[PDB]
């Protein structure tokens, strides 16, 4: 009974980082040595556990989180980072035990003209707690006046569209990310 | 580390002409993440274009930018008497955010030759053990001039400071003053003090000098 | 309605500290990104710091470990604590709200911060005698700090006057020439006196400029 990793990494559609997706992976024999030996992954960092020797461990629940962001931002997926992503979208805790996998996906999530389907939260009054998921779309009140659901001046929509274009630099290309949370 | 090189450095045009400013980056600027700012003399910058095309709030329609990748452009369809300022482009497709050096939109006018004048160091200042020679260039255009000092026909370098005024609100000319500074001792070891002015408006370089002590 | 008013600027010794303020109206600093942008004299713009609405802060490399940006939700004011200042820090500091770490869409008025180890010194005024339309003027030399207002014949003479901008001499003091072109027909009919005023030192100078012999 092998774990449904295929249903997460090889998924056809990934979610926007603001509404990141979580899959509960439990009751299955997982082989993590096939992942760390792929070369297709440009980012494979583990914290609290060693990359090698990952199979010699056992956990109560293993969560798989997925979303899309730019390359310039994959550095923010790690314990203790700051920036638009780790602040208002996806926050790892400081005592994080798991692995942060990510790979360039400019051939799937980019389109001629730009792919705006993917979104990220731009304004938020306070930072996220570790593993907080905020899908609220209320107008961000940046001024002294109420907004009452009307955009305008000092009344902005709190989500921004990424707009990945194939002709961009590598730092602003779409990247698919998977985060493994291990509960010992 | 993305470097923005605007060009030209100054732009000479008359009211009602089309103004095009360039802004070229060293590396791709992803997603057309480029802004344009305007800084009238003695004021805080103002936002004109965000996103290389999206016009800011309240900005007049004559402003409009385009461009993608490594080459952007802020265009002014019909220039106004209040659009003669410096324009900064700014990139935010990578951190850290950087600006350009600026493009100055001048007022084009007819070529005008400078009136040259030279002043011996006042005796009062010689008492202070410091000799200041001043070479004035009055009402000229374009602003590109060149002043070389000659003390006994030896070209001086590294002891002169220039200073230019802003384009006059009437004749739209410039005025420049080069200040040569020497010690009382050195000033008195030489005779002929001169300044040579090379300007586009002069047929041949103009040289106005004086002998020490009005000899 | 929406306004940004800076303060706290002034002359400060090198290596010393200084806190700038940015009183905000219509804005809630606790809800916007707030950046400081400085502009050295004659040079271009330069991003200094930013504080995300959530609390995270970032700094340019040239001020990292020396500047600290913060805010007081209770007074709706933005702060910028500068330490170990140096001469290359001299500039006009703007506080501006930016649209999410992207572009700065509303700027303040700017506050000048001068970092210099010079003492208050009044100017020494020297004539530029009109030797034999003529031109004459004054050489205001060796003053600190700016500015010095130069007028001619108590504001009566204003045509053809060209007061040049201050140039910072290598000694750390400012020099500044003023000139006025006039019809050579009056070099003996009219008396030209330039009124130099330097408020920082309570120094008012009058210097008549006339031909030599
Ligand atoms: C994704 O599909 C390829 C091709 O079928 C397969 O080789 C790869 O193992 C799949 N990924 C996972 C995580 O199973």
């Amino acid at each position: 009974n092998l774990c449904p990793f295929g249903e997460v990494f090889n998924a056809t559609r990934f979610a926007s980082v603001y509404a990141w997706n979580r899959k509960r992976i439990s009751n299955c024999v997982a082989d993590y040595s096939v992942l760390y030996n792929s070369a297709s992954f440009s980012t494979f960092k583990c914290y609290g556990v060693s990359p090698t020797k990952l199979n010699d461990l056992c956990f109560t629940n293993v969560y798989a989180d997925s979303f899309v962001i730019r390359g310039d931002e994959v550095r923010q997926i790690a314990p203790g980072q700051t920036g638009k992503i780790a602040d208002y979208n996806y926050k790892l805790p400081d005592d994080f035990t798991g692995c942060v996998i990510a790979w360039n996906s400019n051939n799937l999530d980019s389109k001629v003209g730009g792919n705006y389907n993917y979104l990220y939260r731009l304004f938020r009054k306070s930072n996220l707690k570790p593993f907080e998921r905020d899908i609220s779309t209320e107008i961000y009140q940046a001024g002294s006046t109420p907004c009452n659901g009307v955009e305008g001046f000092n009344c902005y929509f709190p989500l921004q569209s990424y707009g990945f274009q194939p002709t961009n630099g590598v730092g602003y290309q779409p990247y698919r990310v998977v985060v493994l949370s291990f509960e010992l | 580390e993305i470097v923005l090189t605007q060009s030209p450095g100054t732009l000479s045009l008359s009211p009602g002409e089309r103004a095009t400013l360039s802004c070229r980056a060293s590396q791709s600027v992803s997603s057309s993440y480029l802004a344009w700012y305007q800084q009238k003399p003695g004021q805080a910058p103002r936002l004109l274009i965000y996103g290389a095309s999206s016009r800011a709030t309240g900005i007049p329609d004559r402003f409009s930018g385009s461009g993608s990748g490594t080459d952007f452009t802020l265009t002014i369809s019909r220039l106004e008497p209040e659009d003669f300022a410096v324009y900064y482009c700014q990139q935010y497709g990578s951190s850290p955010r950087t600006f350009g050096q600026g493009t100055k939109v001048e007022i084009k006018r007819t070529v005008a030759a400078p009136s040259v004048f030279i002043f011996p160091p006042s005796d009062e200042q010689l008492k202070s053990g410091t000799a200041s020679v001043v070479c004035l260039l009055n009402n000229f255009y374009p602003r590109e001039a060149k002043v070389q000092w000659k003390v006994d026909n030896a070209l001086q370098s590294g002891n002169s400071q220039e200073s230019v005024t802003e384009q006059d609100s009437k004749d739209s000319t410039y005025s420049l003053s080069s200040t040569l500074t020497l010690s009382k001792a050195d000033y008195e070891k030489h005779k002929v003090y001169a300044c040579e002015v090379t300007h586009q408006g002069l047929s041949s370089p103009v040289t106005k000098s004086f002998n020490r002590g009005e000899c | 309605q929406v306004q940004l008013v800076e303060s706290g600027g002034g002359l400060i010794q090198p290596g010393g500290s200084l806190r700038l303020s940015c009183a905000a109206s219509g804005f809630i600093v606790s809800s916007n990104y707030m950046s400081w942008v400085r502009q050295a004299p004659g040079k271009g713009l330069e991003w200094v710091s930013v504080i995300y609405s959530g609390g995270s802060t970032f700094y340019a490399d040239s001020v990292k470990g020396r500047f600290t940006i913060s805010r007081d939700n209770s007074k709706n004011t933005l702060y910028l604590q500068m330490n170990s200042l140096r001469a290359e820090d001299t500039a006009v500091y703007y506080c501006a709200r930016d649209y999410g770490d992207y572009y700065f869409d509303y700027w303040g008025q700017g506050t000048l911060v001068t970092v210099s180890s010079a003492s208050t010194k009044g100017p020494s005024v020297f004539p530029l005698a009109p030797s034999s339309t003529a031109a004459l003027g004054c050489l205001v030399k060796d003053y600190f700090p700016e500015p010095v207002t130069v007028s001619w014949n108590s504001g009566a003479l204003t045509s053809g006057v060209h007061t040049f901008p201050a140039v910072l001499q290598s000694s750390g003091l400012y020099s500044l020439s003023s000139v006025v072109t006039v019809p050579s027909s009056s070099l003996g009919t009219q008396t030209y006196i330039c009124n130099v005023n330097h408020k920082p030192s309570n120094t008012k100078v009058d210097k008549r400029v006339e031909p030599k012999s």
